[PDB]
DNA sequence: GCTAATAAACTAAAAACTATTATTATGG
DNA sequence: CCAAATAATAGTTTTTAGTTTATTGGG
């Protein structure tokens, strides 16, 4: 599902002003460097009604266009963070003045215009609003009418808005204007817990033959991938521009430039040199046709955790060619209380590509009391190590079987799955956010993930001091 | 580490077919001799032949490392003679040249196979000498030799020299000598931390290795066969109109960010980024196997720990794995392998053997590595509700196979399709196809040797009792 | 007076997600 | 031998599995 997720910010600047007006721009702050780090396949723009010096492209009254829709920009936090603070503000007040007249239905066009300026693929448009009267729109009922009717046509578009409470309280549901048709995320926008990834499409679809010949449609899906630094590009030194590499073999000072066909692939054992050939060497590697075919079924109790090969994925039942392929994953899927004997098979991925033998563990429907499923159903491909893949192995009291249990009971751990971040990658995206914008002087953020020092200890009490009861530590 | 191997046959009449099995356990013996990259230096030696090297003991080969040369002269030179002769007078001129080579070179261990008395007893029993005595079978001078030497091995080695005789039946419907491929391991030493008043050394161990490669890939001319004519060059071409050379110091270590690529160079981030220095090998937290997911076992090293090589750290060591057993409970671990190691999170939970108890440990994700992809439930779509046929055809299919043997109560369920013990094909296969370019090097496409096929297929009747089940399931759909 | 190895980012393709192309079958 | 309407291969940039590096300790 490749497209554009927009968003659009657009803020009182004619009557917050006639500090709330600066806590607006402090949320809209960081936003643009957390979809940097997350997703930079998406559009954002601001927009501010009312003001002096109007700007826009149907050229309206009190529109100011400062950003439009892009992808976010160093450049653009670098701009907008002239009105950022008390120094900003007042910068904001001078260059573009405020304090002018207001007209929704004129914004709602125009942020309207915008989306429809926008040529990517499209996935999701939302509008963000932030305003500090639950009810600033008491003026003429015509223009209420109008506002509320340009509304309604944007969300028959597609076009989705949001508006959140501000420095005003808005007593229970509030928003006396705004309550016919929209019906808090300062903090949300504000913490800036900013890392991701993308999301697109899955692995490779298998053919998920039982026998030798029922095919059946498979879909599988990797949770869990390691994260990676961004790739450094090259640049020069002078003008900071990508320069493209060139590499080529060359035969040792007699001129000629050897092609790919010209060398050959060798290898050296002992006195004999073996000579083969890339296509000879990537002919190697095939096996068999790639696939899934079921080895059989084999008991989860000869499956011990200590043996453990690449993460394990997840596959999931997809109908791409074949009718009923998820008729038969239902089937099986059910088939877990009974089936503890977990199936066998070998996956190969494409053709000449070395099979590694992969069980498959039905995972269950873990539904959740928020009626949201999380893990849906399906099989856990964990890989099964190959004999190569062991190495040598080299060749009690109950009082402190008691001490030590009372001592890792004392002090726990919830263990939160999402509670703990590469202090490398975070810091690197600090010193790449401080020597790309504000903030030139570099900060470094805090990890979670170093153990306590006294925080633990108290947590735990002085009990490990008498529980040195061990007779001559092992202390050198 | 050093290994001493020489061949002694009974070659002739009294093996016309086993030699031609004995013949062939030769070849793969020395394939693996040469493949495994050993250092031990194989000498042959012959009985009854034509012309003399001094009592028609004719030494062929002295000591030497394996490689295809001596393989192929294994091959083609040897052939099975029409002479008699004293096969004691063999086993002296073996002991006799094999004296030399140990005191010129010592080894550790001496292995002999095969496919008076008192001179035996001296010299096989003398410090470390040993034999497997493998039969061909499932003159009478020979017969008696062969019972006395039976004698001698079950007296010497007791109820494993009993049953220690195996046919060539066992060495080729099974696999009785063919896995002698290994990779060797680095110890690591670390000191296990828990908070800051404990501190205990411990002996870090790789448990499960990704598969490596001994060797790497040599690329050489079709012509030179070397890569000493051949020349890597790389070099950066300037986004320019032409081709202009540009520097390595000239060069910037830019990184995308977002929209924009910032300048940067890779000791600035030294310079102004931190790691964890030193090792650090320090407990986290505790928590429950319940909370802890397959789901997200993430890594590929599996890390083994057992006490330091003490025995004060070994029983505390013990002590903790029970607590933590007993109590299902479950230590998060922050691992720093060194000091320019990358900082790593990671769980782990006590092994248990009756030999000894281990520590192993994995690594753990970060949130960043963990993804949602919401979907359908299946369980409850009722425009893809399975058929209770199904169910049934399903359900019949799933106890066709069973791989265990779940045939005795008082003995445990074993495996009768073993899988972990299986090592790469992949390997196996690059062997023989390079012993097939050796012996070949002007026949290409080596055959695919299928044999790999039967120890990586189910047993042949696990498919058949299995092609009930699925006909019955092909005709349901 | 000492090469038993490993925490390796590089120049890695062996997915193409969704967007113009053509040959086909033409037709009256 | 020109005479147009409609699938098929293939211009993007996406994850991941062989790749190449400095720190280990043996005359």
């Amino acid at each position: 599902y490749s497209g554009r997720d927009s968003l659009i910010f657009l803020v009182d600047a004619s009557k917050a002003m006639f500090t709330p007006f600066d806590m607006s721009i402090q949320c809209i702050q960081s936003v643009y460097i957390s979809k940097i780090i997350s997703s930079d396949r998406d559009l954002l723009a601001v927009v501010f009604y009312g003001t002096e010096k109007d700007k826009n492209s149907v050229n309206f009254k009190n529109i100011y266009v400062l950003q439009e829709l892009d992808n976010p920009g160093a450049k653009r936090i670098l701009e907008l963070d002239q009105f950022k603070g008390q120094q900003g503000q007042k910068r904001f007040q001078d260059m573009m003045g405020h304090g002018s007249d207001y007209s929704l239905s004129e914004v709602l066009w125009v942020c309207a215009n915008l989306f429809s300026d926008v040529q990517f693929k499209m996935s999701h448009k939302r509008i963000m609003l932030f305003t500090n009267e639950d009810n600033p729109h008491g003026n003429d009922s015509a223009k209420a009418s109008r506002a509320r009717t340009k509304a309604g046509d944007l969300r028959d578009t597609g076009i989705f808005l949001d508006l959140m409470h501000l420095k005003k309280p808005g007593g229970f549901d509030i928003s006396l204007f705004y309550r016919d048709i929209i019906s808090s995320k300062l903090e949300d926008l504000l913490r800036k817990v900013r890392a991701k990834e993308t999301r697109k499409r899955a692995l490779s679809r298998l053919k998920l033959k039982l026998n030798k010949d029922i095919v059946i449609s498979v879909g599988i899906y990797n949770l869990v991938q390691k994260a990676l630094k961004p790739p450094p590009i090259k640049l020069y030194r002078e003008t900071n521009e990508p320069v493209k590499t060139k590499t080529r073999t060359f035969n040792t000072s007699t001129g000629g430039l050897l092609l790919p066909s010209d060398t050959k692939r060798s290898q050296i054992y002992g006195s004999r040199q073996i000579i083969l050939e890339k296509e000879e060497t990537e002919e190697l590697k095939r096996f068999d046709d790639p696939g899934l075919m079921l080895m059989g079924f084999k008991p989860l109790v000869l499956l011990k955790k200590h043996h453990y090969l690449r993460p394990s994925l997840f596959v999931y039942p997809e109908e791409s060619l074949v009718i009923g392929s998820s008729t038969l994953f239902s089937a099986l899927l059910i088939k877990c209380l009974e089936k503890e004997v977990a199936a066998l098979c070998r996956y190969t991925p494409r053709r000449n590509i070395p099979p590694y033998f992969v069980a498959l563990v039905p995972q269950e429907e873990e539904l959740d009391d928020q009626k949201i499923q999380v893990t849906p159903p399906g099989f856990q491909l964990v890989f099964l190590p190959f004999a190569d893949d062991k190495r040598k192995m080299p060749f009690a009291t109950p009082e402190q079987v008691g001490k030590m249990k009372a001592i890792v009971e004392k002090l726990r751990f919830t263990y939160r799955s999402d509670s703990f971040e590469n202090p490398v990658l975070q810091q690197h995206f600090r010193n790449l956010e401080a020597l790309a914008l504000d903030l030139m002087e570099p900060e470094q953020a805090v990890d979670l993930t170093l153990p306590k020092v006294e925080a633990m200890n108290k947590r735990l009490g002085s009990l490990v001091d008498e529980f040195k009861e061990l007779v001559y530590p092992p202390d050198y | 580490n050093k290994a001493a191997v020489v061949l002694c046959m009974d070659v002739g009449f009294t093996m016309s077919s086993p030699f031609e099995q004995a013949k062939k356990v030769i070849t793969m013996f020395v394939q693996r001799q040469v493949f495994a990259e050993n250092k031990d230096e194989i000498a042959l030696v012959l009985f009854g032949t034509d012309g003399t090297d001094n009592q028609n003991i004719t030494v062929h080969r002295h000591l030497m490392l394996p490689d295809f040369d001596l393989l192929e002269d294994i091959e083609s030179k040897i052939q099975p003679g029409s002479q008699q002769a004293d096969f004691l007078d063999a086993l002296i001129v073996s002991m006799d040249v094999i004296q030399h080579e140990t005191i010129g070179k010592k080894f550790e261990k001496r292995h002999i196979e095969i496919f008076q008395l008192d001179i035996i007893i001296h010299s096989l029993k003398k410090c470390d000498i040993s034999l497997q005595f493998f039969l061909p079978f499932s003159t009478e001078q020979q017969k008696e030799g062969l019972e006395i030497v039976k004698m001698v091995m079950i007296s010497l080695e007791g109820e494993d020299g009993l049953d220690e005789i195996y046919s060539f039946s066992e060495s080729l419907r099974k696999l009785c000598v063919f896995k002698k491929i290994e990779r060797h391991s680095i110890h690591w030493p670390c000191r296990l931390t828990i908070g800051s008043n404990l501190s205990i050394r411990i002996a870090a161990y790789k448990s499960i290795l990704q598969e490596r490669v001994k060797k790497t890939w040599t690329v050489v001319d079709a012509k030179t066969l070397k890569k000493e004519d051949i020349q890597k060059e790389t070099v950066y071409c300037l986004n320019d109109d032409d081709e202009t050379e540009v520097l390595k110091e000239d060069i910037i270590q830019g990184f995308r960010y977002g929209s924009d690529i910032v300048p940067f160079s890779k000791v600035d981030e030294e310079q102004m980024k931190y790691k964890s220095e030193g090792k650090c090998f320090s407990v986290l937290g505790f928590c429950k196997s319940s909370q802890v997911q397959r789901r997200f076992f993430m890594g590929n090293q599996v890390l083994k720990v057992f006490a330091a090589r003490d025995e004060a750290a070994a029983v505390a060591l013990s002590s903790l794995i029970h607590a933590l057993d007993d109590l299902d409970m479950v230590a998060i671990v922050r691992y720093a392998y060194d000091k320019r190691a990358n900082p790593q999170v990671g769980v782990a939970f006590p092994h248990i053997k009756h030999n000894y108890e281990c520590l192993v440990y994995v690594q753990l994700p970060f949130m960043e590595d963990l993804r949602q992809y919401m979907f359908s439930s299946l369980k409850n779509s009722k425009k893809y509700a399975p058929t209770e046929a199904q169910l049934n055809a399903v359900d019949a299919l799933i106890d066709s196979m069973s791989l265990a043997k779940k045939d005795e109560k008082t003995d445990t369920l074993e495996d009768l399709f073993p899988t972990t013990k299986i090592p790469n094909p992949r390997f196996q296969r690059l062997f023989q196809c390079l012993l097939h370019r050796a012996l070949h090097p002007r026949e290409p496409l080596p055959p695919i040797q299928q044999h790999i096929w039967n120890m990586l297929n189910p047993p042949a009747e696990v498919t058949t009792k299995s092609q009930i089940p699925l006909s019955k399931i092909k005709t349901l759909f």
